[PDB]
RNA sequence: UCUCUUACUUUUAACCAGUGAAAUUGACCUGCCCGUGAAGAGGCGGGCAUAACACAGCAAGACGAGAAGACCCUAUGGAGCU
RNA sequence: ACUGAACUCCUCACACCCAAUUGGACCAAUCUAUCACCCUAUAGAAGAACUAAUGUUAGUAUAAGUAACAUGAAAACAUUCU
RNA sequence: CCGAGCCUGGUGAUAGCUGGUUGUCCAAGAUAGAAUCUUAGUUCAACUUUAAAUUUGCCCACAGAACCCUCUAAAUCCCCUU
RNA sequence: GCUAAACCUAGCCCCAAACCCACUCCACCUUACUACCAGACAACCUUAGCCAAACCAUUUACCCAAAUAAAGUAUAGGCGAUAGAAAUUGAAACCUGGCGCAAUAGAUAUAGUACCGCAAGGGAAAGAUGAAAAAUUAUAACCAAGCAUAAUAUAGCAAGGACUAACCCCUAUACCUUCUGCAUAAUGAAUUAACUAGAAAUAACUUUGCAAGGAGAGCCAAAGCUAAGACCCCCGAAACCAGACGA
């Protein structure tokens, strides 16, 4: 991911990240399941719905998204209409 | 070069001086000089449980000869002597069979006249008697 | 360390005049595995890890921090009997003689800060008197620091010295946030 | 040249204990 | 043997010379002094560095981008080889990823 | 370093590469999560009871009509110019226990901070500013300093 | 080892435990810095507890040269005529007397 | 380059009591640069060894060497400068005490194999020593005899005593 | 093949 | 050429005089048998063997010296031909 | 019956015997500021340590005084002989 | 030293392949597997290294864990007491 | 004590400033180091390649306009390893050193000298007494690897335990590594002296300072912000292109 580049010495992102996934302010990243598009007449409904969902990744593969990217992408957005607002503080956290 | 070695000749002679009493190339070639004070170090730290076995071969040696010059063994003897209520090692006990030889014939004597009086008890299943020289000291 | 510039630069394996083709072939002769001169293993080659370049060790620290240990010196230097607060440093003749001999005899040190104000405004005896000797040194209110406080013993100061170094350090105290450099005309500060 | 001092006088000293050792002194 | 026999000469140095005694003047001029002038620009030396630290690489980026377009031919060469085996060691070779 | 190979000599692959093994991030297909994150239009919170507290402190006086320069001034919000930023929003979590009667001009303001505002006899303003007149007034001694 | 090393055997150098226990030490030369932070330790024994060591035996004599210096030393001398030279280089006054009295 | 060896004729020593010996008189003489080898010149330094001077002269005068006759001139300049400035009247009372032989100076030449390889020709050099010394030469040490063999044993079987007890 | 390695001359300054 | 080798001369061979190598060397106070071990022991266990030091010839062993094997196999390291 | 370990006990206080790996404490030669100048401490930096890479350079031992090796003879040194 | 030359620059080219990797003490510390034009490598499981938050980790017991023709053992899984 | 060990100066690298030079007479474009005779033709051109994407055919900062935040953002890219701006507030004239070194370090350099090929080209060590060498004196010695002084004396990885004495008595299978297992008959080594091998980001840990704000413009923030400390090797191939050289 060129930890030094050429010009400015920086640290550079991976945008297929970017265009894949979404991270939250609280840490997390909200994927997609593959495969929601292509074959939908040999499944059932339910698998249907199933790969229709917004399904969050685990902890190694959220260090590796956090690390494939620099700080901008680790900030706070205050979009207009954004409907995962809600979603960026988590409250009732106990350890 | 920067603060480069400017001491190396006295770790040479720190390594050196304890090969100063060796054959060959091993007290002038440090690369081998290091080798074989290792190895001497480890094999003197390693020599005390050796010297310790060698030494109390050695006594139980002078005690057994000593037995059988004065006319027994040695199991005989270092039995009677541990069913006789006496604690004594074997350095004393070799220290007075090379020293004093009245005292050793005198303990050979009561540790001939203990298996005696053993043999006795064992024969008789003893009732009565049991040995004057026995009757152990009960200490509460 | 903010103030340091290390010119030591030393070159490496490919810096060095010389080495291109390859001595002796390594299947060929018996000798070791070599396909360059001029390396840091051989005679007369570079350095394999060392001064690259000038290495610059910039830093600055915050500048509450900076106040509160220009006012932790300055409780130092009053609390160990080393500060002498003065009302106008002026001598007679100004000579380096006779201002040794007044801190010898006031028990000071075998050294002195002499810190004046606003530079301009400073007698040409106690220049004079300075300009002669190592140990006694005159600083304007603005050109003092940590350093020259911890070099010396004792330090001496005025009245309107240590009340334009008490306002300064207050100021840092009970401000608004940064925003944009003080360097502008602003309109309460001057 | 090896800068040092320390090192130096160390030798020095026993340069001088050799010397002292070998010959001894009334 | 890497030992030198005679005595260095004591190399005496005055603790007040210019510079000794005079050490840290002038410094942090900002706080207690209006804000006029920064107290990175009395750093005295190469002009690609006064108030900037960064890496290896970064300074000899640059010195590439500030004084690179008024040097010499073999310094010119030997600072890009230079900056092209540190890209090589940084964003090909190294551990922890 | 532990054992020889690519963990010693240093030739690893880059962060990510699993050894021909599609990776993570590769195998899940794109969406427009991030499309035109660029070019949204982004507001700073405000509720009404930091403006409260404000007043309280004195930072913020309610005798002069309260815009963006006032704000920036009594360091409430940070208004940043870069960042596609196109004013400061306004929040109702402040609702009770406000009593300032004072006129604002909020670029966003929500109906119930708008009614909570209007009880004790404020006046609201909604207007917009592009980027070039948020970093104007936002920092006006540099913009006066300028020469535009 | 002791195959490099010189050997003795145990014994007195002129009976004491038979007639009367002497003090084998007699004199103690102390060389403490003036000035410097490698000689602390010796400065606050001699500070505190030399009186105590000197009135606690009469037979041993004291001697504080007082030589600025970089690494404070002590000279033991006994009856024999052994002379045992060691350094007390950045010790605490528990360690030197300690030392001291193993002296 | 050190020379320590020519330097020490020149040590004067104080002057004797009438209740004291003689002392014999050591003479230091030695020459630099000589092209041979050092085994030879030791053999040759062990064939004189501690003989007497008119003695070594004979076994030299015959040997059949290149050292042989530099050995003959060293001894002979060395019994003159005795005999002229050392304080020594008798010119056949003398006796060669130390006599060894060190390594000079060495060059470096070429050999030339029978292919594109070569040699490291290390021109040797070498040197003499010779000290000089007054009165007559000692008698050799002679064998001990059964006697002494018979009285050593028996000091070594009555020296020995009771080990690893008290 | 028919490997062959050629010889190396030092120079003449030893 | 052999059964079946032989008679002489030179180079060469042994000693004396000097210049004087190259490969190679972890250190050696360096014997043999049986058995064991990373599977073929002068350095391990049990036995046999033993005053020390040079010269003159042969190869049985020290898996002896020269080439990171040219034969078999691996390499997402190359090159030639079609 | 006895012999027979680093297992247990006797005076002491007990962190002082695993591959890779990780964590915690000291150590020394350079410069700089602070004290001492028969040599050490407090802080910052390192071209900060070599029993090994058929590692580079210079000195020198074993191999080894080992192999190779010169000049035709007599002589007044004017000559003669194969 | 031509199945394709010498010099210089690209180049300190790359290379899962070989070798080496510098002073002390103490403590912790040993591997169910999957994927890959890959088993000589790599990535993720499991274990090991630090400082914190929470309370339960191990043998636990009467009892519970369809089978079918022909037998079906040594055992295992949850398990407050100790 | 012989061999042989240390003695500082030619200076060497980068900064700030400054823009730096080129015939005493003759010879120098043919066989340069040649004084003198009849076809005048001679430049104006996408660089390529290695590596990386575990191959590789698209692609891969090097392009010569001063900082920074924007920003590694929109974008380009077998949409993948990677590459990468612009619009925008802005960028305080003048001061002579080395917390670098001292001949295996620092330019290769006392020098581009010897030497190798017809040729391009490659290309290395040098110099140590002293105020008076017009003081050829008597001293300053003492430490590594090699030697004599002063050879061997039975038995055994050269070591330990030891006694009144070297051996004699007992125990004990060199060093680092690919390896489950190596002194093994696998790899490296003759020694000494000099040199040589862990360089660094996002995210983490600890300690000061301030605080709903931190920060010397830019950035972050539902207890945060700044600063400091802490960390990630060396050497070794066959291959390809470009500019010049050889029958
Ligand atoms: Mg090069
Ligand atoms: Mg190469
Ligand atoms: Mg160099
Ligand atoms: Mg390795
Ligand atoms: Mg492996
Ligand atoms: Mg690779
Ligand atoms: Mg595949
Ligand atoms: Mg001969
Ligand atoms: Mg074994
Ligand atoms: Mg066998
Ligand atoms: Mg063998
Ligand atoms: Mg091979
Ligand atoms: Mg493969
Ligand atoms: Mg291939
Ligand atoms: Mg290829
Ligand atoms: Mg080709
Ligand atoms: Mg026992
Ligand atoms: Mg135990
Ligand atoms: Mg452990
Ligand atoms: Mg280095
Ligand atoms: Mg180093
Ligand atoms: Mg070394
Ligand atoms: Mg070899
Ligand atoms: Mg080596
Ligand atoms: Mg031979
Ligand atoms: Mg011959
Ligand atoms: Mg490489
Ligand atoms: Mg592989
Ligand atoms: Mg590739
Ligand atoms: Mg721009
Ligand atoms: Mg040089
Ligand atoms: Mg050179
Ligand atoms: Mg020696
Ligand atoms: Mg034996
Ligand atoms: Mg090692
Ligand atoms: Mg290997
Ligand atoms: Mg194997
Ligand atoms: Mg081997
Ligand atoms: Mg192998
Ligand atoms: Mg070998
Ligand atoms: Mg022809």
């Amino acid at each position: 991911l060129t930890y030094f580049s050429a010009r400015k010495g920086k640290r550079k992102t991976v945008k297929a990240v970017i265009d894949r996934f979404l991270r939250l302010h609280c840490g997390l990243w909200v994927r997609r399941k593959a495969g929601y598009k292509k074959k939908l007449w040999k499944k059932t409904p339910a698998r249907k719905k199933r790969l229709r969902e917004f399904v969050f990744c685990n902890k190694t593969q959220s260090k590796l998204l956090d690390k494939m990217t620099t700080s901008f992408w680790k900030r706070r957005n205050w979009y207009v209409d954004d409907p995962y607002q809600k979603y960026h503080d988590r409250t009732n956290l106990k350890v | 070069l920067r603060n480069r070695v400017t001491d190396r000749y006295f770790r040479i002679q720190e390594v050196l001086k304890h090969a100063r009493h060796f054959r060959g190339r091993k007290n002038r070639c440090y690369r081998l000089a290091v080798r074989t004070v290792i190895r001497a170090f480890v094999k003197c730290t390693k020599a005390r449980y050796l010297k310790k076995k060698n030494m109390r071969t050695l006594w139980i040696n002078r005690i057994t000869a000593a037995s059988q010059e004065h006319g027994l063994k040695y199991p005989a003897l270092i039995g009677n002597l541990v069913k006789c209520q006496v604690e004594l090692n074997r350095k004393v006990l070799a220290d007075l069979a090379i020293y004093e030889p009245k005292t050793f014939k005198s303990l050979a004597a009561l540790a001939s006249r203990r298996r005696h009086e053993g043999f006795a008890a064992a024969l008789g299943d003893g009732k009565e008697p049991e040995g004057i020289f026995s009757r152990v000291v009960q200490y509460h | 360390n903010f103030k340091r510039i290390s010119y030591a630069k030393t070159k490496t394996r490919a810096e060095v005049r010389g080495g291109g083709r390859k001595p002796w072939p390594q299947k060929g002769t018996g000798r070791a595995r070599h396909g360059s001169i001029r390396s840091p293993l051989w005679r007369g080659g570079g350095v394999a890890h060392g001064p690259r370049g000038p290495t610059s060790y910039y830093y600055m620290l915050p500048m509450k921090v900076r106040a509160l240990g220009l006012k932790v010196a300055l409780t130092v230097k009053l609390a160990q009997d080393d500060l002498h607060i003065m009302d106008s440093l002026e001598l007679p003749t100004g000579d380096p003689q006779y201002l040794t001999e007044l801190a010898h005899y006031r028990r000071w040190g075998d050294s002195v800060l002499l810190v004046d104000l606003t530079h301009e405004e400073m007698p040409q005896s106690i220049v004079e008197a300075t300009s002669r000797l190592k140990t006694f040194n005159l600083i304007p209110a603005v050109g003092l620091n940590v350093h020259s406080m911890l070099k010396h013993q004792t330090l001496v100061l005025t009245l309107p010295t240590v009340a334009f170094l008490e306002d300064k350090l207050l100021w840092q105290d009970s401000r608004y946030r940064p925003l944009y450099p003080f360097s502008l005309p602003y309109s309460d500060f001057p | 040249v090896k800068k040092g001092f320390r090192a130096a006088f160390r030798f020095q000293k026993e340069l001088e204990r050799q010397r002292l050792l070998r010959c001894p002194p009334p | 043997i890497g030992i030198r026999l005679t005595l260095p000469p004591p190399k005496v140095v005055d603790r007040w010379n210019e510079k000794r005694a005079m050490f840290g003047v002038y410094d942090n001029i900002g706080i207690l002094g209006n804000f006029e002038k920064h107290p990175k620009e009395l750093i005295r030396g190469p002009i690609w560095l006064r108030g900037w630290k960064g890496n290896e690489l970064q300074r000899c980026i640059r010195k590439r981008k500030m004084v690179g377009s008024r040097m010499f031919a073999d310094d010119l060469h030997n600072l890009n080889k230079r900056i092209r085996y540190l890209y090589k060691h940084f964003n090909r070779h190294g551990k922890f990823r | 370093r532990g054992h020889k190979g690519e963990r010693q000599r240093g030739t690893r692959p880059r962060l990510g590469f699993e050894g021909g093994q599609t990776p993570f991030y590769i195998r899940i297909p794109k969406y427009g999560f991030n499309e035109g994150h660029s070019f949204r239009r982004q507001y700073k919170p405000l509720s009404l009871n930091r403006l409260q507290y404000l007043i309280d402190l004195g930072r913020v006086d309610p005798s002069q009509p309260i815009d963006l320069t006032q704000l920036v001034n009594g360091r409430g919000v940070t208004i940043q110019p870069l960042k596609r930023d196109y004013g400061v929003q306004l929040v109702e979590e402040g609702a009770d226990t406000f009593t300032a009667k004072v006129n604002i001009e909020v670029q966003l303001a929500s109906e119930l901070a708008i009614a909570a505002i209007e009880k004790n006899g404020g006046v609201v303003t909604t207007a917009f500013y592009d980027p070039r007149s948020l970093d104007i007034v936002c920092k006006p001694v540099p913009f006066f300093l300028r020469g535009q | 080892t002791a195959r490099g090393t010189p050997s003795r055997f145990l014994a007195s150098v002129l009976h004491n435990g038979l007639g009367r226990y002497v003090q084998q030490l007699q004199r103690l030369s102390f060389s403490v810095s003036r000035d410097g932070a490698s000689s602390r330790g010796a400065r606050e024994f001699v500070e505190r507890e030399v009186i105590d060591f000197a009135r606690r035996n009469p037979g041993v004599v004291i001697y504080v040269n007082s030589r600025p210096c970089c690494v404070p030393r002590v000279v033991a001398e006994y009856l024999n005529g052994a002379v045992r030279e060691e350094s007390i280089h950045c010790k605490s006054v528990e360690e030197i007397s300690t030392l001291v009295q193993k002296l | 380059i050190s020379r320590k060896w020519e330097k020490k004729n020149k040590i004067v020593y104080p002057p004797q009591l009438p209740g004291e010996p003689r002392r014999p008189a050591e003479i230091y003489h030695c020459r630099r640069q000589i092209k041979y080898s050092k085994d030879k010149m030791w053999y040759l330094a062990k064939l004189i060894r501690g003989m007497s001077i008119d003695q070594a002269l004979a076994q030299l005068e015959f040997n059949d060497k290149k050292g042989a006759k530099i050995i003959k001139e060293v001894l002979l300049e060395a019994q003159d400068m005795a005999v002229r400035d050392h304080n020594v009247e008798f010119r056949s009372n003398l006796y060669i005490a130390e006599s060894t032989s060190g390594r000079g100076q060495c060059l470096k030449r070429i050999r030339y194999h029978g292919r594109g390889r070569f040699g490291i020709m290390e021109k040797v050099y070498c040197h003499y020593f010779v000290k000089l010394v007054e009165g007559p030469p000692p008698p050799p040490e002679p064998p001990k005899t059964a006697v002494a063999h018979a009285k050593e044993y028996i000091q070594q079987l009555r020296s020995r005593t009771i080990v690893h007890t008290l | 093949k028919k490997r062959f390695t050629p010889p190396i001359y030092q120079p003449k300054f030893k």
